[PDB]
C-alpha cells in the first residue's frame, strides 16, 4: 500500500505531461486499495467504492495509465469497450463475461479477482443508448455475477463461482470531443457564430485543458449521461492532450521507450543505433496531422526502419548507423558508418 | 427563401432557419426601416434571451435607414432595462434610428465595419390641420427632438450644444469619425 | 418552386432543400438585386459557415445586376473580417457592385465563365431639396466614390488615376479582359 | 398545386413533390421566361447532378419563349464546365435562349417532339441617354450578337455567315427543319 | 488495395475481433489483389502452373498444347474482373476450351490445338492444326 505520492512516481516513468491526471488516480486507488486492505472493518461504518471517470483526447494515456497502475499493485487487469456491450440483448452475461476475462489472469480468485482493476472506454458513444446505460450503472454500484469454474465442460449451478463486483475498481474512460463546447457556453460567453464570437480553432486546443477541468455534472446531463450513472462516478480525471513537443519526449523519455525497445534490438545483431533529434521532430509531427497522439510512433517508426532491417542482417560492414528527418520523410536512406 | 442550416449535438441533430441559428448566440438582426410591428419582434427576442440567460451578452447588428421614432424607443428602452448588455454592430449603414441605437449600446461594445456609414439628423414630423393642434404637435416633436439630444449626448459624450449643432441636417460620419465622436468605441476589421 | 433533394448520412436519409444542400458545401449564391434584406442573409450565411470551419474556404456565385452601395458594402467587410478565404466566382454577369464584391475575393481563388460579362461604373444617387442638403450629399457620394475606386485600385492591381478614368462611365469587361484588368484570376472552361 | 408522389425505398416509403422525383432521375425541368432566379435554380440542380454521378447523363427538357441572354450563359456555361453530358429536348417550344440551350446540349443527345416550335432570332435591347452612353451599349450587345452566332454555328455546324442571315429576323424551324440546320439530332415520335 | 494498409484497431473491433487481441498482433502484413502482370506470370512461369496442367492433359491424349503470349493478357484481364484471384483463371480456361475438350476426344486427325487471344474473347474458336 504505497502512498499516492509513489504511486504518482511509478506513473511518471512510463507517462508524461499528465501530473494532474496521476495525482486524481494516485489519491482514488489509494483509497480503493486502503479500504481492501482494511478488511477488518473495525469501525461501525461501511466504506463506499469511488470509481473514476477519464474524460481525454484520443491517444492521451487513458488505457496505458490503467494497466500501469496493476504493475505496480499485482493486481490482474481487463479492459473493456461500451461499442461491444451496446448489443442490448442478454447484457447479463457479458457484464460477467468481463471479470470471466479478470478471473483467467488471476487464476480464477474470487478474492484476487475482486482486487482487480477494470477499464472502459469510449463511453461517450452509448450516451444520447439509454438502456445500455441503464445495465452498466448496476455494474459500478455493486452487482454479484455467478461465473463457471475455470472453464470445464460443464458445472452445476452450485459450482458456479460468484463475485462481488462492489470490491472492484472500474474506470468508465471516454473521449467528448463536443463536451468542451457545451462548457464555454455555460462558462464563457454563449457566442460562436457572431463577430464578437471566438471561433480561433486553429486545432491548438490548449483553451481546452483548462476548459475540460471545469467539467460539473450539468454539461455531462446535455451531453446524453443520465443523472443516475454520473452520480456513480464521483471521482473525475482529465487529460488535457499530447502536444508535438510532448511526444517527442515520449519517444524516449519513458523507460521501455519506443527509441529504446528498437535500439536493443540492432544492439544484439552487432551494430548500434543513433536517433537524432532532428528525425523526432519529423516522427512526432507526422503523428500530430494524423490525430494518432502517440499510438502512431510505432507505426511511423517501424516503416522508416523496415527497409534497412531487411538489408542490415545480410549486409555487412555496418559499424554504426544514424537517421536523421530526411530519413523520415523516405527519400533519404539511413546513413551507414563504416 | 432563407436557408435551413442542421446543428449536430450528442442529443441529436436539429434544424434551424439561418436567422433562428443565430438567434440561439445571442445575435438579433435588424434590418430596414424602423417599424412598430419588427421593433415588436426585436423586443421580443431581448426578453427571451433575457430569460434564458441575464448575464451574457446580446448582439444587436444594425443596417437600417432609419424608421419611426416611437418604434425605436421601445427598442432603446428595451436595452437599458434588461440586464444583459447589448452589444451593436453597424453593417453597411446607420441612419437617424440606426444611429440612435448603435450608440445607445453598452460603453466598450460598440462596433462598425470600417466602410460602415453613420448618419445622424433630426426627427422629421408633419400634421394638418387647425393651427390650435398645430402648436400642439409642434411642441410636442421639439420635445421629442431635446429629448434624443440629450440621450445621444450621453452616449456619445459629447455637450449638448454641440450635438444640437450637428444634428440640424444631416451629418454624414464614416467609421473613424465615429470613434472619435463617440458613437462608436472601436473597428472591427479583421478578427485576431 | 425549389426542389428538394436527399442526402445520405450514417443517421439516415436526410431531405434538404437544393440551396440548403450546397449551402452545407459552403457555396452562398448571390443573385439579384442587392438589398439590405438579402445582403443581410448572406452576412449571415457567412458567419455561421466561419464558425462551422474557418480554415475551409467559402464560394460565392455572384450573378446580379447591382445595387445598394450600403447593402453590398455590409458583404465586402463580412468577407475581410472573417478568417476563411471567400472564393468569388461570376455566373452570366456582375455589374458595379456584382465586381466591386467579385474582385474583392481572396486572390487566386476569383473565377470567372467564359461568357460572363463583367460591368463597372461609377455611384449614381440623387437628392431633392434646398441647396445646402444637396452640398452635404453631394460631398458623400463623391467620398463614396473615391472609396470604393480605392478598394478597387488595390484588389485589380491598377493605379487610382487608371481606374477613376475607366470607371467615369460604363465599361463593359468579358471574361478575359477582365483577367488582364486584374477583376478576375482564371477561367473555368472546363472541369479537369 | 403541385401534386405529391410516394416512392418506394429500402429505407421506406418516402414522399416527393412530382418535380423533386424527376430530378432524383437526372431531369431538370427549363420552363418559362428565363431570368436570373430561375437560372440559378437549374445550375444548383446540374451541380447537385453532377457530384451524384458524374458519369450519367442529364437532361433538361425546355419549354420557354426566351428571356434574359446573361441568365442563359449561366446555364450554357454550366453544361459545358461539368463532365456530364446534358441532353436537351425542346417540348412545346424553343425560342431564342431555349434554341441556344436546346443545340448547346450533347452532340448526338439533342431531342425535338414531332409538333414542336423552334425559333431564332438576334438579341434585342435597348438604352436611354446620352450619345456617349448609347455608343457603349450599342457596341456591347453587337458584340453579344457576334458571340451567340459563333457558338451556334459550332453547335450547329452551320456557317457563321449563314447563320447572321437566318437569325437577322425571326425564323422558325418545325422538328424536321431543326434536325436539318443542325439545331438538333433526333426526333423522338414514339417510345421504342 | 491501398485502403487496408490504413486498418486501425477500431475497425478490427468493429468487424468482431476481440480489442486485446489486435493488441498482440502489433505486425501486420496486408496483401493486395494480383496486378495483370503477376497474374501472367503464375499462367507459365511456376512449374504447376495452370497451362503447364492442362498440357500434360492434353498430352495424355495424344496432343501438344500451345498458348500465346497474348492470350495470356487476355485470361488475366478476365481473370481480374471475376476479383476470384488466381481462382479465376480456372474459370476463364475451362470455359474457352469446354467445346475443344468436348469435341476432342471424337474428333481425329487433330495433332495439335493452338490457342490464340480472339479465342480467349470467345469470338473465334480455338485453332486445330491438320
Ligand atoms: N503519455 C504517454 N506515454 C506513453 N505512451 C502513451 C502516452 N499516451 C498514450 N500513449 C500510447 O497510447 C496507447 C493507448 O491508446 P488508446 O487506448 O487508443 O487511447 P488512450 O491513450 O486515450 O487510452 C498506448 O499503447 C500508449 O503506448
Amino acid at each position: 500500500l504505497p502512498t499516492p505520492h509513489e504511486i504518482r512516481n511509478h506513473l511518471d516513468d512510463y507517462v508524461i505531461g499528465q501530473e494532474q491526471a496521476k495525482k486524481v488516480l494516485a489519491v482514488a486507488v489509494y483509497n480503493h486499495y486502503k479500504r481492501l486492505r482494511n478488511g477488518d472493518t473495525s469501525n461501525g461504518v461501511e466504506l463506499g467504492k469511488s470509481n473514476i471517470l477519464l474524460i481525454g483526447p484520443t491517444g492521451s494515456g487513458k488505457t496505458l495509465l490503467a494497466e500501469t497502475l496493476a504493475r505496480l499493485l499485482d493486481v490482474p487487469f481487463t479492459m473493456a469497450d461500451a461499442t461491444t456491450l451496446t448489443e442490448a440483448g442478454y447484457v447479463g452475461e457479458d457484464v460477467e463475461n468481463i471479470i470471466q476475462k479478470l478471473l483467467q489472469k488471476c487464476d480464477y480468485d474470487v478474492q484476487k479477482a475482486q482486487r482487480g482493476i477494470v477499464y472502459i472506454d469510449e463511453i461517450d458513444k452509448i450516451s444520447r443508448g439509454e438502456g445500455v446505460q441503464q445495465a452498466l450503472l448496476k455494474l459500478i454500484e455493486g452487482t454479484v455475477a455467478a461465473v463457471p469454474p475455470q472453464g470445464g465442460r460443464k458445472h452445476p449451478q452450485q459450482e458456479f463461482l460468484q463475485v462481488d463486483t462492489s470490491k472492484i475498481l472500474f474506470i468508465c474512460g471516454g473521449a467528448f470531443a463536443g463536451l468542451d463546447k457545451v462548457i464555454s457556453h455555460r462558462v464563457e460567453t454563449g457566442s460562436g457564430i457572431g463577430f464578437g464570437a471566438t471561433v480561433k480553432a486553429k486545432s491548438d486546443k490548449a483553451s481546452e485543458g483548462e476548459l475540460l477541468a471545469q467539467v460539473e455534472p450539468e454539461d455531462l446531463i446535455k451531453f446524453g449521461l443520465i443523472p443516475e450513472f454520473i452520480g456513480r462516478l464521483p471521482v473525475v480525471a482529465t487529460l488535457n492532450e499530447l502536444s508535438e513537443e510532448a511526444l517527442i519526449q515520449i519517444l524516449k523519455e519513458p523507460k521501455n521507450a519506443l527509441t529504446k525497445q528498437y535500439q536493443a534490438l540492432f544492439n544484439l545483431e552487432g551494430v548500434d543505433l543513433e536517433f537524432r533529434d532532428e528525425a523526432l521532430d519529423a516522427i512526432a509531427k507526422k503523428a500530430m496531422a494524423r490525430k494518432t497522439g502517440a499510438r502512431g510512433l510505432r507505426s511511423i517508426v517501424e516503416a522508416a526502419l523496415l527497409d534497412t532491417m531487411y538489408d542490415l542482417p545480410s549486409m555487412e560492414d555496418v559499424e554504426k548507423v544514424v537517421i536523421d528527418e530526411s530519413v523520415i520523410d523516405g527519400q533519404s536512406e539511413p546513413l551507414l558508418i563504416y | 427563401l432563407v436557408p435551413m442550416v442542421i446543428e449536430q449535438t450528442s442529443r441529436g441533430e436539429r434544424s434551424f432557419d439561418i436567422y433562428s441559428r443565430l438567434l440561439k448566440e445571442r445575435v438579433i438582426f435588424l434590418t430596414g426601416q424602423v417599424e412598430d410591428h419588427m421593433a415588436n419582434l426585436i423586443v421580443a427576442q431581448m426578453l427571451f434571451l433575457e430569460a434564458e440567460n441575464p448575464e451574457k451578452d446580446i448582439y444587436l447588428y444594425i443596417n437600417s435607414p432609419g424608421g419611426v421614432i416611437t418604434a425605436g424607443m421601445s427598442i432603446y428602452d428595451t436595452m437599458q432595462f434588461i440586464k444583459p448588455d447589448v452589444s451593436t454592430i453597424c453593417m453597411g449603414q446607420a441612419a437617424s434610428m440606426g444611429a440612435f441605437l448603435l450608440t445607445a449600446g453598452a460603453k466598450g461594445k460598440r462596433f462598425c465595419l470600417p466602410n460602415s456609414r453613420v448618419m445622424i439628423h433630426q426627427p422629421l414630423g408633419g400634421y394638418q390641420g387647425q393651427a390650435t393642434d398645430i402648436e400642439i404637435h409642434a411642441r410636442e416633436i421639439l420635445k421629442v427632438k431635446g429629448r434624443m439630444n440629450e440621450l445621444m449626448a450621453l452616449h456619445t459624450g459629447q455637450s449638448l450644444e454641440q450635438i444640437e449643432r450637428d444634428t440640424e441636417r444631416d451629418r454624414f460620419l464614416s467609421a473613424p469619425e465615429a470613434v472619435e465622436y463617440g458613437l462608436v468605441d472601436s473597428i472591427l476589421t479583421h478578427r485576431n
